[PDB]
């Protein structure tokens, strides 16, 4: 079976691939987040309440009071999204939270209380998501996208020997915490163990060890192992241990042999040594004379220590301890190659031997400059680290710091402790003697996403802590009674952190509102940027490039051309967020051998322990793998295995493609880089009149249509009961009614509003009345969405020719045709703004009457001085009138005679009106008037006030009649049975159906019910009508000084012209140059001209040869069209209509879609065949398109050639182009790039305060930077006098320039050049310091 | 300056001058009471500090920071950088009498000419036509003539017209990489707002027809326009000047 | 990577086969930029060191230069010396290869004939007049310089 | 400064501890030196004192009604002719500093984009020009006796 | 903190023997001790 809205039109289907996995919800990962940071969570892990429980409770110095956190809600927001976004203000809820302050008394710390004062205390307003996933601030919309940062944890890196030349390679281990300090490792090149706490100054590392209480025998413990000796000098041989000897002595064990000196001692010697079970032998005195004792040996006859732990032993030595009876010494095990020494020399170069010298090091190293006292070192070194308010250590960075050292509890404490940091201290050893591996920094499994409902978290809790801090040094003092806990807390310092991140902050940024494929890509993007985050500075290359890891989670094509190219990626269709914010991806799992329908979400670390299969590879009828050797990735790489060793599978062939790019078709036989740059050009399409399905698509178009937002999909399904421009009312079925509703659903159209873009959002309905509908139909489709279909573009029959040199590099030559019936047509709405301010003269005045207008410019003009609504204006045409008083203004001799000869008074008003920009023409189609709460609200005011008040009682009693209408139907049909009166019923008025007599049954008790229901809204609509006219006749809060505001908008309708910018979706942009008459066009031997003409030499340099492929498949679908068009002109039964259309729809090889349209009423199939008579809808999946063959054999369905190519002929001269064309049809976008837009001109205007240049911009009116490179063209030329002009007249000459332009204005082009003022400036401000710099004559 | 509304903008000057004034009067002030050596000698010490953060901030210690918690700019920093008065503006600055618009192709034209729009050519040669009106006596004063190219009469296009005969404009793309990225056409006035290129000269800007724009400037004096049409013309510079190999060579 | 991509673009690449070409695109974006970064930078010092050279005089009158022969990397030839003579001033006489008579006297601009007559008589080394080897003071001659190369 | 004009006016008579007749001196110096050189537009004492004292019944009025105080309600809570509190709250603020990176795409300036309102237009130093002109031209064509009168006038 | 800046400005002065050969300059430290 098919949906209602999707039997209207089937797209025919290629992609031998069947599917398993529904695409997910497409922007999940922004409503995720937000609701759980606002959610009441009863185990407080997530959002506010976790910031609340680290924070409170707060206790006073010396525990007298004690300020306790209960709970928290939030309030309903006092403006909806829609007044919001009109009134200029942030959509949000107030905070408002239950706290509890007790007082203690002397000696009952803990016990009876004092007292205990319970208050609401409102602490900020928290801005509120909208239900598509974004954020309105101050009336524009937001998106706040997410962060890929590296997860805290323990990272293992290396240098790698970059920077010395001896090609050795320092390994270094860096601890992350979630917040807090960088405790760092290192080695150095001599091999000396270094920490460095965030970053500072280098330190030897045992100095931590000794700040941790640690002795020197204790450290030698943990990190080296032993050899003992006993006597005469009999020693405990370990077999394993000398794996490399003889150096000084072989062996002596037994006394007859066991091997010889001189020769390396090898494995046959330790199997013969550990067979014959050696356990105690001979050496001689000078071996142990390079071994290193390992404990404290003091002369234990005296009582004083011969050799401290860890020092040489000399043979001295041994006779010293030997006379100390020291018959067993123990020596610290190393051989150079695996166990070699670092700790030791560590100790050689330590400056300290006790805990306070490694304290006054620590606390020196923190804060230099500082006296190093015994009680702040200690407090200093405890508060680092180990402490909860100033350090900690995630659960996502527990985790991942115990399964690095490889543990098995994935939960523990956030704080370090000592075991950690000696288990850290160990990995980094191991790394170092040769056993381990060093860590990546780009691979997936290190790197986390941070989203809103994070981030917001965290600035929350950087206010809380402030505020924290605030109560804590207010409480020190007084602890007075009567003291509520709502005085100690001010809003502001906690509001401002939220409303900083989300106002101003990298990652918070304007809406991208071009199409529905803007917005989706838009809210499901990922960013390295942002605070946290690296910069562009210093980001690359390495962590630009795309890794392995990247499959199925990050997208390889989209991403930015240009600075920041590699740093921002979109999220991939299927990936998902881990539990701890890892990216992972779904996959089919295979069992034995079969694979199953049951998919596993796989993370980067967890999936390279496996070998996952294909997309692309075949499966019998049963499951099983048809080729003996399946392709499959392994960890790193990709090659055959056996059938029977996979046990995975890719889940699709679009899995690795984001959105945007799984859009195009062909995308197999794309360039890379076309591929990359045509993603990012279908991100600008800007969506014209009336929307065009492409006739080429992937499938991709309806999710991404629907789930972007843009259109009204059906709720509950139903039946269409009453279709409008402005709305639909859809009648429930009695399946979903509920048990008290009416059970009819109303959707209000978003009718011609402006977007972030200055474009048009229009929805219109696409339903009809009596029409049925399902739940998530839609309804109404939006801009760019076609039936539920995104689309950007037209379907434009286009050529592959030269033709004359009209399309040369990248320039398009388009029909004339194409124009007339406007297919590129475009609306722009545009905004603009007269406030009227009160000066120090006098206040500012709208008005009708302005000084020196001929009443020419004043017809548009009502009474109150403001345009009329609908009227058509023109460049220079004002639009609400003002005036603003004036000085005196002296008139110069010759003025004051050429008043005094016509007797004229003076103005005293200036004429400060808004009026349209130059170049502009439109339509005014909305006005509306600010003013402050002090004023008198003129004429137009009060009219639209008026208007606004009759349309809000209008819309509430619309809603309360229409429910009504459907509670009393429901009522007559509950009226059928259980003292049912029929003939009798409808006698009686209908107030009265609430009076009716009806048997004692439960029946009539539903029947009082719902009667007290009606009542109820009854009371609802008359409390709201009255809210709701107090809201709209009362004073606004304009900026401080402004008396008023009005705002106008034209609605601008912009046609196609040269220098327009269009392009495919195969990254194949150019430029319109000429718009050609239709009987200029080359036309084929029916007479059909061209819409297009595109230049084949553009093809072979960029390897994108998806364009022809498309273009064929769109003749091809073309031609189906125009055979159905023909059999419905001529009026056919349906059975040969029927016939042909099942023909077209299985075509190919074993496809997996199939339609039977037995199953089609003749009206389903009518419906269908008109809707597909300008072609058949045909989709190719991403890399699982329509084969070449195919493409013949639909161009041979139709009576088309297999070639793709036809013969054409000239308009001009009508004869024939040698070597036929291809001709086809090609999705063409018009880009946001429009002519209009771009041309800047200027002679003259207003210049900067400072230095007296041309101001900047098309804005301003400004000039054009004239740059240094330029400079150095003109002085390659000769061109002396060009160059001089160009610096001083026309730039900064003050008095130069004007007299140029009386010159020119006087037919005289000859200049006097001068000095230019940014000279002057530059004199003044090197003269300003204590040099003496002048112009010598 | 005043800002729009109540609001002002000021320079970063005005701050270290004050802090400068204001240690220098309490210094004279405290010279007066008599008070121990230890506070004579710090507020020296901040005197100096002052008057070493206006000559240059950020050079001997920290950098004084203001409200917005960004270093102050001192006079020093007015100077250098690729930002200061010798690099941002004495060695490139922002012009009169210049344009910039998307190219097209115009495969018509001849070698030396080019293709400007109407509505530019009469923005960018306004007072010519104003000077052209009164000359010809279709207006009297500066102000007609203002109106009556504001209102773009009949006599208003014969005029630029007549203006732009033989009068060379400078088009420039912005990577001039040598001095073929500047050169001198001959304007042929037409619809639209998109300037077109000749087809030859493109591979001596780099330039394609895919979304590219160009710069123009209207030379003014006698010389420049002599200069324009004898060295930059762009029928004089048909062979590189980095070989002798034609850089005019059909693409 | 040992195997490579067998497929065209006539055919399709699969999604192994597409990922590589990725990776090769990324790359070839990023050095576009760092390219053009660079050539900038070297260019302004190019032209600080060398702004102010001006020609500043018609002839120094010196008598020395440059000896100009064809280069030769071991082999073939990759450079005649037409190239490297074209529009040089000779500053000594170009004696024929038989050691006859003068070929090309002094002071002469090598245009094209000069250069077809030198290549017709098959010499190989010219001593030409350089801008290194210049005696004006503050700038650089016209003969010793050479020919505009764009006029 | 305020401790030494303390020590000065100390006498040990009254047994205030120092640290209780000193820091009365220093609160006093320290609040008087911030409210006379602290901002660059200076802000007279009792107006300083009158915005402190309206950011606090400001602040009070917020937490305990809970949207906002609005200036009539201002007034009514300051006991003020609701002007004044118009006037205080039309304080200009602090200056925007001139550097405050506002292009963010070529580290733009906010002082690149401030205009000079008091520069004469190109097109009325013409049209000054040539009405002097004219007014010479028409002024020649009576009797010299009016043409000097006029132009002594 | 200014020593090591201040050393660290000095280090960059070759990228000579002036820098080679070569308290806190805090006005606030000095005044402390
Ligand atoms: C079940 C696991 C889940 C409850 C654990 C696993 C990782 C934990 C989050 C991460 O650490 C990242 C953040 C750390 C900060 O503290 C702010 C909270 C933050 C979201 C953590 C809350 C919670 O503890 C998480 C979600
Ligand atoms: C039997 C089908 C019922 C349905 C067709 C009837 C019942 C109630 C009617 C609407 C309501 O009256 C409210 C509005 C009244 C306006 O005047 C015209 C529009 C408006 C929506 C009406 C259109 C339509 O007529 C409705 C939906
Ligand atoms: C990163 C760029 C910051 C810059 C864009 C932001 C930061 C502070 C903003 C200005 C201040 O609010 C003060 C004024 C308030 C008026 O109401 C409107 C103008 C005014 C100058 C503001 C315009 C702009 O919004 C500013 C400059
Ligand atoms: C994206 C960059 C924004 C920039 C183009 C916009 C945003 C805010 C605008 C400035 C502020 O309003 C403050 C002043 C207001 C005056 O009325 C005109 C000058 C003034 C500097 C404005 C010029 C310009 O328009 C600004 C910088
Ligand atoms: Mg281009
Ligand atoms: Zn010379």
């Amino acid at each position: 079976v098919y949906s209602y809205t999707e039997k209207k039109r089937i797209r025919k289907d290629f992609g031998k691939r069947p599917q398993v996995l529904d695409v997910p919800y497409l922007l999940s990962i922004q409503l995720d987040s937000f609701q759980k940071f606002i959610e009441q969570d009863p185990e407080g892990q997530y959002g506010l309440e976790a910031a609340f429980r680290s924070v409170f409770p707060i206790q006073s110095y010396s525990g007298n009071s004690e300020l306790q956190y209960v709970s928290y809600r939030l309030g309903e927001p006092v403006f909806d999204v829609q007044e919001c976004q009109i009134r200029g203000v942030t959509y949000s809820a107030p905070l408002r939270v239950k706290l509890r302050l007790v007082i203690y008394e002397r000696e009952a710390p803990e016990g009876t209380v004092k007292d205990i004062k319970e208050q609401e205390v409102y602490m900020g307003e928290i801005p509120l998501m909208t239900d598509n996933g974004t954020f309105v601030i101050n009336g524009t919309e937001r998106v706040i996208v997410s962060q890929l940062h590296r997860s805290p944890g323990v990272f293992f890196d290396s240098d790698k020997g970059k920077t010395h030349s001896s090609g050795k390679v320092l390994y270094n281990a860096r601890i992350i915490p979630y917040r807090g300090s960088w405790l760092d490792f290192e080695f150095d090149p001599k091999d000396n163990l270094f920490v460095r706490i965030d970053r500072r100054r280098k330190l030897p590392a045992t100095i931590i060890l000794r700040a941790l209480n640690y002795t020197t025998e204790q450290i030698l413990d943990l990190f080296f192992e032993k050899v003992i000796f006993e006597i005469k000098l009999q020693m405990e041989l370990v077999p394993e241990r000398l794996r490399g000897e003889t150096a000084s002595f072989d062996i002596e064990a037994n006394g007859k042999v066991y091997v010889e000196k001189g020769r390396r001692i090898t494995a046959r010697h330790i199997r013969q040594l550990e067979k014959d079970d050696v356990k105690l032998i001979e050496v001689p005195v000078e071996y142990i004379a390079g071994k290193v004792v390992a404990k404290d040996y003091i002369d234990e006859s005296t009582g004083e220590l011969i050799c401290a732990a860890n020092m040489e032993l000399s043979l001295d030595l041994l006779a010293k301890l030997s006379q100390s009876g020291h018959k067993r010494i123990e020596t610290l095990f190393t051989n150079d190659l695996d166990h070699g020494p670092y700790i030791s020399e560590t100790l050689r170069v330590d400056p300290t031997n006790d805990r306070l010298s490694a304290l006054v090091e620590i606390y020196r190293m923190m804060r230099p400059g500082e006296p190093p006292t015994r009680e702040a070192a200690e407090s200093l070194f405890e508060n680092l680290f180990f402490s909860e308010d100033r350090y900690d250590l995630s659960a996502v960075g527990r985790m991942k710091f115990n399964r690095s050292l490889l543990r098995e509890e994935i939960e523990g404490s956030g704080i370090l402790s000592k075991d950690d940091i000696i288990d850290v201290m160990k990995k980094l050893i191991d790394i170092r003697n040769g056993k381990g591996e060093v860590d990546d920094i780009d691979h997936l499994g290190n790197r986390r996403i941070r989203s809103v409902g994070e981030m917001a978290e965290n600035q929350f809790r950087v206010g809380l802590v402030r505020v924290e801090r605030a109560v804590k040094e207010r409480l020190s003092l007084g602890d007075l009674d009567t003291l509520m806990p709502q005085d100690m807390i001010n809003a502001k310092p906690i509001s401002a952190a939220v409303k900083e991140f989300f106002g101003s902050s990298q990652l918070s940024q304007f809406m991208d509102q071009n199409n529905p494929l803007s917005e989706i890509t838009h809210k499901r993007r990922i960013s390295a940027l942002g605070p946290g985050g690296l910069t562009r500075e210093r980001a690359g290359f390495e962590v630009r490039d795309v890794h392995p890891t990247h499959y199925g989670r990050v997208c390889p094509i989209e991403t930015p051309e240009g600075p920041n190219i590699g740093l921002i990626n979109s999220l991939s269709v299927y990936a998902q967020t881990n539990e701890y914010g890892f990216l992972e991806t779904p996959y089919r799992k295979v069992t034995d051998g079969v694979v199953t329908d049951e998919i596993h979400y796989l993370s980067a670390i967890e999936e390279g322990n496996y070998v996952i299969a294909q997309a692309n590879s075949n499966l019998d009828e049963e499951g099983h793998f048809v080729e003996d050797l399946v392709t499959c990735r392994s960890k790193g790489e990709s090659s055959l295995f056996s059938r029977d060793q996979v046990d995975y599978m890719d889940v699709s062939t679009q899995q690795v493609v984001s959105v945007g790019a799984s859009l195009i078709p062909f995308l197999e036989h794309d360039d890379a880089n076309r591929a990359l740059m045509g993603a990012n050009m279908q991100r600008q399409a800007v969506p014209t009149l009336r929307a065009d399905k492409p006739l080429v698509g992937t499938g991709m178009e309806r999710a991404v249509a629907v789930d972007s937002g843009v259109t009204a999909v059906a709720k509950r399904g139903g039946v269409v009961q009453y279709v409008d421009a402005s709305r639909i009312v859809i009648k429930v079925n009695e399946d979903e009614m509920y048990p008290g509703e009416a059970g009819i659903d109303i959707y209000n159209l978003t009718k011609y509003t402006r977007s972030n873009q200055n474009t048009c959002i229009n929805q219109m309905p696409c339903v009809s009345l009596g029409e049925p509908v399902e739940r998530g139909d839609v309804l109404a489709d939006g801009p760019s969405t076609d039936l539920g279909e995104l689309a950007l573009g037209q379907n434009m029959r286009v050529a592959f020719m030269p033709w004359n040199g009209y399309n040369f590099e990248d320039s398009i030559l388009v029909s004339e045709r194409v124009v007339q019936e406007d297919r590129f047509t475009t609306i722009h709405i545009q905004e603009l703004a007269c406030v009227s301010r009160d000066t120090k003269l006098g206040p500012e005045e709208i008005t009708a009457d302005i000084p020196n207008v001929g009443e020419a410019a004043l017809s548009k003009l009502d009474e109150s001085g403001i345009v009329y609504i609908g009227a058509e204006v023109t460049g220079g045409d004002i639009l609400v009138g003002k005036v603003t008083p004036k000085g005196e203004t002296q008139l110069t001799p010759e003025e004051k005679l050429l008043r005094a000869i016509f007797g004229e008074k003076a103005s005293d008003v200036k004429d400060s009106s808004l009026r349209v920009p130059n170049g502009v023409s439109g339509t005014v189609i909305d006005v509306q008037v600010f003013t402050r709460d002090g004023v008198e609200k003129d004429k137009r005011a009060l009219e639209i006030e008026e208007m606004q008040l009759k349309q809000a009682k209008k819309d509430l009693s619309e809603e309360l009649q229409i429910l009504e209408a459907g509670l009393f139907s429901r009522i007559r049909a509950v009226l059928v049975a259980g003292g049912v009166e029929a003939e009798k019923l409808d006698k009686l008025p209908r107030d009265r159906w609430l009076e009716l007599g009806l048997t004692d049954e439960e029946k009539q008790n539903q029947l009082e019910q719902l009667a007290e229901q009606y009542d109820e809204l009854k009371h609802e609509f008359e409390k709201k009508l009255e809210a709701k006219r107090r809201k709209i006749t009362q004073g606004d809060d304009l900026a401080p000084g402004v008396l008023k505001i009005v705002k106008v908008y034209l609605a601008v309708k912009r046609r196609i012209q040269p220098g327009d910018k269009m392009a495919g979706r195969h990254g194949n942009k150019g430029v319109i140059s000429k718009i050609n008459p239709i009987e200029d066009m080359p036309y084929d031997e029916n007479g059909t001209p061209v819409d297009i003409v595109l230049n084949p030499l553009g093809v072979p340099s960029r390897m994108n040869i998806g364009q022809i492929l498309e273009t064929h498949l769109g003749m091809a679908a073309k031609g189906i069209g125009d055979k159905i068009n023909a059999m419905l002109k001529q009026q056919q039964e349906v059975a040969k209509l029927r016939e042909f259309i099942q023909r077209a729809y299985d075509l190919g090889a074993d496809v997996r879609q199939k339609v039977d349209l037995s199953t089609f009423s003749d009206e389903e199939v009518m419906r269908l065949a008109e809707n597909l008579r300008k072609g058949m809808p045909i989709a190719t999946p991403v890399f699982d398109g329509a084969k070449e063959a195919e493409i013949k054999e639909l161009l041979k369905l139709g009576d088309l050639p297999t070639s793709g190519q036809i013969r054409l002929y000239d308009g001009r001269t009508g004869e024939q182009f040698e070597r036929p064309v291809t001709v086809g049809y090609m999705y063409m976008l018009k880009l946001n790039h429009l002519v209009d837009d771009k041309m800047h001109a200027r002679s003259t205007g207003s210049y900067s305060l400072v230095t007296q240049q041309p101001l900047g911009g098309k804005a301003q009116f400004g000039g054009q930077r004239f740059g240094e490179m330029e400079v150095w063209a003109l002085e390659a030329y000769g061109a002396a006098y060009t160059l001089q002009e160009m610096l001083t007249v026309k730039s900064d000459d003050v008095n130069g320039r004007t007299k140029m332009y009386k010159n020119i204005v006087d037919g005289n082009h000859q200049m006097e050049p001068g000095m230019p003022e940014s000279f002057n400036v530059l004199l003044k401000e090197i003269r300003s310091l204590g040099i003496n710099i002048e112009l010598e004559d | 300056v005043p800002l729009d509304g109540g609001r002002f903008a000021t320079s970063d000057l005005n701050d270290l001058y004050r802090r400068v004034i204001n240690r220098n009067n309490r210094l004279k002030r405290l010279l007066d009471l008599a008070a121990p050596d230890i506070i004579v000698r710090n507020e020296k010490r901040m005197l100096q500090e002052a008057v070493d953060a206006l000559l240059d901030n950020g050079r001997r210690g920290r950098a004084i920071t203001g409200s917005n918690k960004r270093p102050l700019k001192s006079l020093a920093d007015m100077i250098k950088g690729k930002q200061g008065r010798f690099r941002q503006n004495l060695l490139g600055k922002r012009v009169d009498y210049s344009g910039r618009s998307v190219i097209t192709v115009g495969p018509y034209l001849r070698l030396h000419q080019c293709g400007l729009p109407k509505k530019m050519a009469l923005e960018l040669f306004k007072p010519f036509i104003y000077g052209k009106l009164e000359l010809r006596g279709l207006a009297t004063t500066i102000k007609a003539a203002k109106k009556m190219v504001e209102r773009e009469e009949a006599v208003v296009w014969d005029i630029l017209d007549e203006v732009i005969r033989e009068h060379p404009v400078l088009l420039n793309r912005a990577p001039t990489l040598h001095r073929l990225g500047i050169q001198a056409f001959e304007p042929v006035l037409i619809e639209g707002k998109a300037i077109q290129l000749h087809p030859l000269v493109c591979a001596a800007y780099n330039a394609d027809f895919d979304g590219d724009q160009m710069a123009v400037h209207v030379p003014l004096t006698l010389e420049a326009q002599l200069e324009a049409r004898a060295l930059m013309m762009s029928t004089n510079n048909i062979l590189s000047p980095a070989n002798g190999e034609p850089i005019i060579v059909p693409s | 990577i040992e195997t490579p991509i067998t497929a065209n673009f006539r055919e399709g690449l699969n999604v192994l086969q597409y990922f590589i070409s990725t990776h090769g695109a990324r790359k070839g974006l990023a050095d576009t930029a760092l390219k053009t970064a660079n050539s900038g930078y070297l260019t302004r010092r190019l032209v600080d060191v060398a702004q102010d050279l001006v020609v500043t005089e018609d002839d120094c009158g010196t008598h020395e230069g440059i000896m100009m022969t064809p280069v030769i990397e071991g082999g073939d030839v990759k450079e005649p010396l037409r190239d490297r003579v074209l529009g040089r001033v000779t500053a000594e006489d170009v004696l024929k290869p038989g050691t006859a008579d003068i070929l090309v006297p002094r002071n002469t601009l090598l245009h094209e004939q000069w250069c077809d007559l030198l290549e017709e008589n098959s010499v190989d080394a010219v001593k030409v007049r350089s801008v290194v080897s210049c005696d004006t003071d503050f700038g650089v001659c016209a003969h010793c310089y050479g020919r505009d190369l764009a006029r | 400064i305020g401790l030494m004009k303390a020590v000065d006016k100390f006498e040990y008579r009254r047994g205030y501890k120092f640290s209780t007749y000193a820091t009365w001196w220093i609160r006093q110096a320290i609040t008087r030196s911030i409210a006379d050189q602290a901002r660059t537009i200076r802000i007279p004492v009792h107006m300083i004192e009158t915005i402190n004292k309206l950011n606090r019944i400001s602040r009070q009025m917020l937490q305990e009604m809970g949207r906002e105080p609005t200036p009539e309600e201002l007034a009514e809570r300051m006991l003020m002719p609701e002007d004044k509190i118009r006037k205080v709250l039309k304080i200009a603020k602090e200056p925007i500093s001139m550097e405050t990176p506002i292009g963010d795409d070529e580290d733009s300036h906010l002082g690149d984009f401030i205009e000079d309102t008091t520069l004469e237009l190109p097109l009325d130093s013409a049209t000054t020009e040539s009405l002097r002109a004219a007014t010479h031209d028409v002024l020649a064509g009576l009797t010299a006796r009016e043409a000097k009168v006029l132009r002594m006038r | 903190d200014a020593d090591d800046l201040m050393l660290a400005e000095n280090t960059a002065d070759e990228d000579a023997a002036e820098a080679a050969a070569q308290r806190t300059t805090d006005p606030v430290r000095m005044y402390m001790r």
